[PDB]
């Protein structure tokens, strides 16, 4: 009964502890000896866009690079053009509550999400000359937490109930459900060819989950508190981590265990988002003491700061073609570096 | 009549400025680089505060030329420059006198009125700042031309420049225009928004014991008010009569005396303002030290 | 030439500069208090007007927006409190069930102790005040907490022990002043003391930021 | 019998994460690297581009 | 979507008149509007642009100080107040919408019209021909030039494509040289480069034939070519 399940799993565990420890004959901390370092990266601001009345939670770059949204306390998304910073959408939500945003691939809808445990999605194509809501999806018991669009008629969200789902949006129920944490869940991200995808859920653990087949396939363990952020590496089988005890992570899917730890000991607050560029070498985070730190991904030593907020860095991304970054923050400003 | 031998004023003027000098500069500057960085926070009366300190640095810095010359009895520059410092010193004064208008009757009106005092922007404060300076720049015109003297005496400067004469009317308009404008309607402004602070901050009670601190910012109005007056009534009520005396319409040998005698002083006394707002205003504060 | 977009931009800042105004008014109260406070009467007797839910009213001309979080406020994390630009919190904490007193306690002083509420002061409405008074003339107040000195039939006592019970919960207490309050069914002088709190609030707030202490 | 649901579904989920084939930790270091390497010539926040086709200068 | 206009028919030389038009089932206040005209027989010609906000107005050369654009949002009407009248203002006069944003489609719907009877630096457009017979099935193009560049240094090229048939509103096919408008099938194209273009129409198919009209949006004024016409 119990007991004998009980000790399988003890038994299974014990398993799994020893063919990653069996794994380990190397370690990139040794590898990456030959690699010349990177340098001194130094960036300036570009632009600065200003209009946001409160703080500002979200953002996501358009696939063409150079359309952007982002969302606010004060209940408001703005569709913002950088090349010239002219605002191109100005849309008010029915509730000041917000918390996520999406940004569709094709360009013609966008997405949102917060406190009040429903997602709305927005058509920014009609003849009327106006943006109207689409649809409105409602069906999870706790917050919304994170979304993420597939293509123009499949969604995916995770939620403050330890619960992610997958939607059809055409009919507006749940095409499938994954569950398994324990606690809430924070962050998800979607692989480059979509077929799979990872969540961090306040449990110190990330796992890594089957769009179609609906089982979790994967579990990594090794924070010490909440997961806030986590992204994947541009060729699809690595992801990174950043927690709220000053430490960020890297994790490899197939090798099942971690690499590399980025922490220095000058930080004592924890993350708020991360972020890779287009080739993968240089990772960048945001931190809760007002300033930006560029790494390198590969030897884990700093090789820049980006400073110039005046409060908590909340939101950070770069572009689809690499030529840009774009940080938001407590003070209601964006900023666009290069 | 039996005017006295007043020799001794040189050497107070000397003694008294070279005290003053140090410590104002200190003070002012490490005061005006503490000031520019609290900018950055949601407070917006510090604007106000910025100019005043302002105004008291350049007019510690126009003493040195004073100094020089009190002790070494020659000018060996043009007389631009001393008109041009002449200028600077009674400019400076009176826009400090301003300032400390503004700052009383702002901080009045953030505790009378603590819920409309949430809609007032950096930028009325900018305008109010600019029209303050330009309208005692343009009226301080006075003090140069009408002392445009000494033009066979190279050698004389500020202290012992002549007088131009003037009509007994028009000068004795001008004198109490500057009297209205200059002394009676602050220590009237003053006056009301300390009694009006003082009823609106002791009076209303509270379940939180915190009556200590309404008790320590009422001590820090009343000793603010007080420096002021003690400071600034002495000199504004000896230069009428010394101005009268000194274009010869007052004839009486004893008030010539008394007028001659007691000026210096006066002057001394009003010239402690430079040094004492910065420590009174900034100095005991908790918050600011950081 | 195809630059009436920054036409457009000109006229979507208009309107942003407009509601800038209006946002810089409102005053932001979060209420709290336990399940059988009467929290359900207290607000519909008040005349006004699941997720989130929000009400809104105006008081001497300055618009006051209460925002109730029913039942999702058992979350002890810190993302969920997203609630910094408050005034002020108000609980409802009833005192006649002696039986009930530890839970809102502990509530209290969970709430109090967290950091995030560090700038906000507190307002704690004891609440029906008249069951109270009928239990301390039956029943004795000693016969759950064995700490208390003084009669145990007098109503007076109750009330001090009580209110000092909950003030020694706090740690910090200088930081924002602590009221508190006796109501049954006034309801029409409750708009007259939640404003005199906060007006006291902005007074010192405005006290310290123009540097008089 | 929930507990008897429970410790069924952990067994059965420990038995298929248990079941992955894994490789080497130096097989991974090499790919990674590889990929750093191959695309580093068209990667702009690290290797800046003339102000001539900057679109943002 | 629809725009309804009103006010036209005789009158005597000199005078006045007042045109007016009434739009219903989108978003006024958003778009800017434009008033265009046609000769009985000849080509098209633009008259008069008012923007959104009223902050903008511009007139043609030939109509200043006589004409006077307005409108009223809160009961979505257009105005043209017009004096002093000449028989060379004898023509057909449409207005148009236009909406101006990164990305967007101007000139996309045109009204109805009405009939009203009377008693240089400028870019040079040239079509090819007035004529050209077809057959059906086959792939036929057209060409037009101009006397300036109409590239700009951010990479755009203002020149737009309608087609009129008889007896409707003209209809966009193309905007900004390369693209596409909503609900025109596929078999429609249209390249160049600098001072030369060309629309391509493959398998030609009935109610195809018309006039065809290219138009450069540049600098203002806006101008319009003679017109190539499709024969059955
Ligand atoms: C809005 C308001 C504004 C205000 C305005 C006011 C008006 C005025 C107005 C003005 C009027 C005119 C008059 C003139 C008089 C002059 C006097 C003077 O100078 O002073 C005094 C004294 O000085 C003298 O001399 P010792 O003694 O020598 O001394 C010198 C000196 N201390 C130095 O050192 O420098």
């Amino acid at each position: 009964e119990l007991d004998q399940l009980r000790q399988e799993a003890e038994q299974l565990k014990n398993q799994i502890r020893d063919a990653r420890k069996a794994c380990a004959d190397a370690t990139l901390s040794q590898i990456t000896n030959n690699i010349d370092p990177v340098g001194r990266i130094q960036m300036r601001t570009r632009r600065t866009l200003r209009g946001h009345l409160a703080k500002i939670y979200a953002m996501h770059w358009g696939t063409d690079s150079r359309l952007l949204v982002s969302a606010s306390q004060d209940g408001k998304l703005i569709i913002w053009d950088s090349y010239t910073t002219n605002k191109v959408h100005a849309i008010p939500l029915r509730s000041s509550w917000v918390m996520t945003c999406a940004y569709a691939p094709s360009g013609n809808y966008v997405a949102c999400g917060g406190l009040d445990n429903i997602c709305s999605i927005y058509n920014l194509k009609t003849r009327e000359g106006n943006v109207r809501v689409s649809r409105e999806l409602a069906g999870h018991t706790g917050y919304l937490s994170c979304c993420r669009f597939l293509d123009d008629n499949q969604i995916v969200t995770s939620s403050g109930d330890t619960t992610c789902a997958l939607w059809d949006i055409e009919t507006g129920q749940q095409t499938t459900t994954f569950t398994g944490h324990t606690g809430d869940v924070m962050s998800l991200s979607l692989a480059p060819d979509t077929r799979l995808f990872v969540s961090g859920a306040c449990d110190a653990s990330a796992k890594l989950w089957d769009v179609r087949e609906g089982m979790c396939r994967q579990t990594f363990t090794g924070h010490e508190s909440d997961i806030n952020a986590i992204c994947f590496f541009p060729n699809g089988n690595a992801f990174a981590t950043g927690s709220d005890d000053a430490t960020c992570r890297l994790f490899d899917l197939r090798a099942d265990q971690e690499l590399m730890t980025y922490s220095h000991d000058n930080i004592i607050c924890g993350i708020t988002s991360v972020s890779f560029s287009k080739s993968g070498r240089l990772l960048l985070a945001g931190y809760d003491d007002f300033n930006c730190n560029v790494w390198d991904a590969l030897k884990a030593d700093r090789a820049g700061v980006l400073a110039g907020h005046d409060n908590r860095v909340s939101c950070l991304g770069v572009t689809d073609d690499g030529m840009a970054v774009a940080t938001g923050s407590w003070d209601s400003f964006l900023k666009i570096w290069n | 009549c039996n005017v006295t031998n007043v020799k001794f004023q040189y050497s107070l003027y000397a003694t008294t400025y070279i005290l003053i000098f140090i410590p104002g500069l200190l003070a002012n500057s490490a005061a005006l680089w503490v000031l520019c960085r609290f900018i950055s926070k949601k407070n917006k009366a510090i604007i106000f505060m910025i100019n005043l300190s302002v105004a008291d640095l350049a007019h510690v810095l126009s003493l040195p030329l004073r100094i020089y010359y009190y002790i070494s009895h020659h000018w060996p520059f043009q007389r631009a420059l001393c008109l041009l410092c002449f200028y600077l010193k009674y400019l400076n004064m009176y826009a400090s006198i301003c300032f400390l208008t503004c700052i009383s009757l702002q901080r009045c009106f953030f505790l009378l009125k603590p819920f409309r005092a949430r809609d007032w922007k950096r930028r009325y404060d900018v305008g109010i700042s600019a029209a303050i300076w330009i309208v005692v720049g343009t009226a301080c015109l006075p003090f140069p031309i009408l002392r445009s003297t000494d033009l066979n005496n190279n050698k004389s400067c500020f202290a012992d420049l002549g007088y131009k004469q003037m009509n007994a009317v028009a000068l004795v308009g001008m004198i109490t225009v500057a009297e209205l404008a200059g002394f009676v309607i602050p220590v009237i402004i003053i006056a009301w928004c300390t009694w009006k602070t003082t009823i609106s901050l002791r009076q209303p009670p509270m379940a939180f014991q915190g009556i200590s601190e309404r008790q320590k910012a009422l001590r820090m109005v009343f000793m603010c008010a007080a420096v002021f007056f003690i400071c600034f009534t002495p000199y504004h009520i000896n230069f009428i009569f010394y101005t009268m005396v000194k274009e010869t319409i007052i004839s009486s040998c004893p008030v010539v005396r008394i007028a001659l005698y007691f000026h210096p002083f006066c002057l001394c006394l009003a010239s402690l303002c430079c040094l004492l707002d910065p420590i009174l205003y900034y100095f005991m504060a908790s918050e600011f030290r950081d | 030439e195809d630059k009436a977009a920054a036409e457009r931009s000109k006229e979507i800042d208009k309107c942003l500069s407009r509601e800038k105004t209006y946002v810089k008014r409102l005053v932001k109260i979060l209420l709290l208090g336990a399940d059988n406070s009467g929290k359900s009467t207290f607000l519909k007797q008040m005349r006004i007007i699941k997720g989130i839910h929000e009400y809104d009213f105006e008081i001497k001309n300055v618009p006051f927006k209460m925002v109730d979080v029913g039942g999702q406020r058992s979350e002890r994390k810190r993302w969920f409190e997203c609630f910094d630009s408050v005034t002020s919190i108000l609980f409802l904490v009833d005192s006649s069930d002696f039986n009930r007193l530890t839970e809102s306690l502990n509530d209290f002083e969970t709430i109090v102790n967290n950091r995030v509420f560090s700038n906000v002061s507190i307002i704690l409405f004891l609440n029906k005040t008249d069951l109270l008074e009928e239990k301390v003339q039956i029943v004795s107040i000693k016969d759950y907490f064995l700490e208390f000195e003084g009669d145990p039939h007098c109503l007076r006592d109750v009330q001090k022990f009580l209110v000092e019970c909950f003030r020694n919960k706090r740690r910090d207490q200088q930081q924002k002043p602590l009221y508190h309050h006796f109501t049954t069914a006034i309801n029409t002088e409750n708009a007259r003391l939640i404003f005199r709190d906060v007006k006291d609030t902005i007074l010192h707030d405005n006290l310290k930021q123009l540097m008089l202490q | 019998t929930a507990s008897i649901a429970q410790a069924r579904k952990l067994v059965e989920q420990l038995k298929m994460e248990a079941n992955i084939d894994r490789i080497k930790v130096s097989k991974a270091a090499a790919d990674l690297m590889a990929y750093c390497e191959a695309h580093a010539k068209e990667d702009p926040l690290l290797t800046p581009v003339p102000a001539s086709e900057n679109p943002f200068r | 979507v629809q725009l309804v206009e009103s006010g036209g028919g005789l009158v005597q030389p000199g005078g006045s008149r007042k045109l007016s038009c009434s739009a219903s089932g989108f978003a006024f206040s958003s778009f800017g509007m434009h008033w265009v005209r046609q000769a009985p027989e000849k080509g098209l010609e633009w008259v008069a642009y008012i923007s959104s906000g009223s902050g903008t107005i511009y007139y043609a050369d030939t109509v200043k100080g006589r004409f006077t654009i307005s409108r009223d949002d809160p009961k979505n009407t257009l105005f043209l107040q017009m004096t002093s009248l000449r028989s060379e203002d004898t023509a057909m006069y449409y207005c148009v919408r236009s909406i101006y944003y990164y990305g967007s489609s101007p000139f996309d719907f045109w009204g109805q019209g009405t009939t009203l009877t009377v008693s240089s630096a400028d870019i040079v457009m040239t079509q090819a021909t007035s004529s050209v017979p077809v057959t059906p099935g086959e792939s036929v193009s057209i060409s037009c030039r101009s006397s300036k560049s109409l590239l700009h240094s951010n990479g755009n090229t203002y020149l737009y494509w309608f087609l009129q048939r008889p007896g409707q509103s003209p209809q966009l096919l193309i905007y900004r040289m390369s693209n596409l408008a909503s609900g025109v099938p596929d078999r429609f194209s249209g390249s160049g480069s600098g001072t030369a273009f060309t629309l391509t129409i493959s398998r030609l198919e009935a109610e195809d034939v018309g006039v065809y009209y290219c138009m450069q949006h540049l600098e203002y004024p806006l101008t319009f070519g003679a017109g190539t016409k499709l024969e059955l």
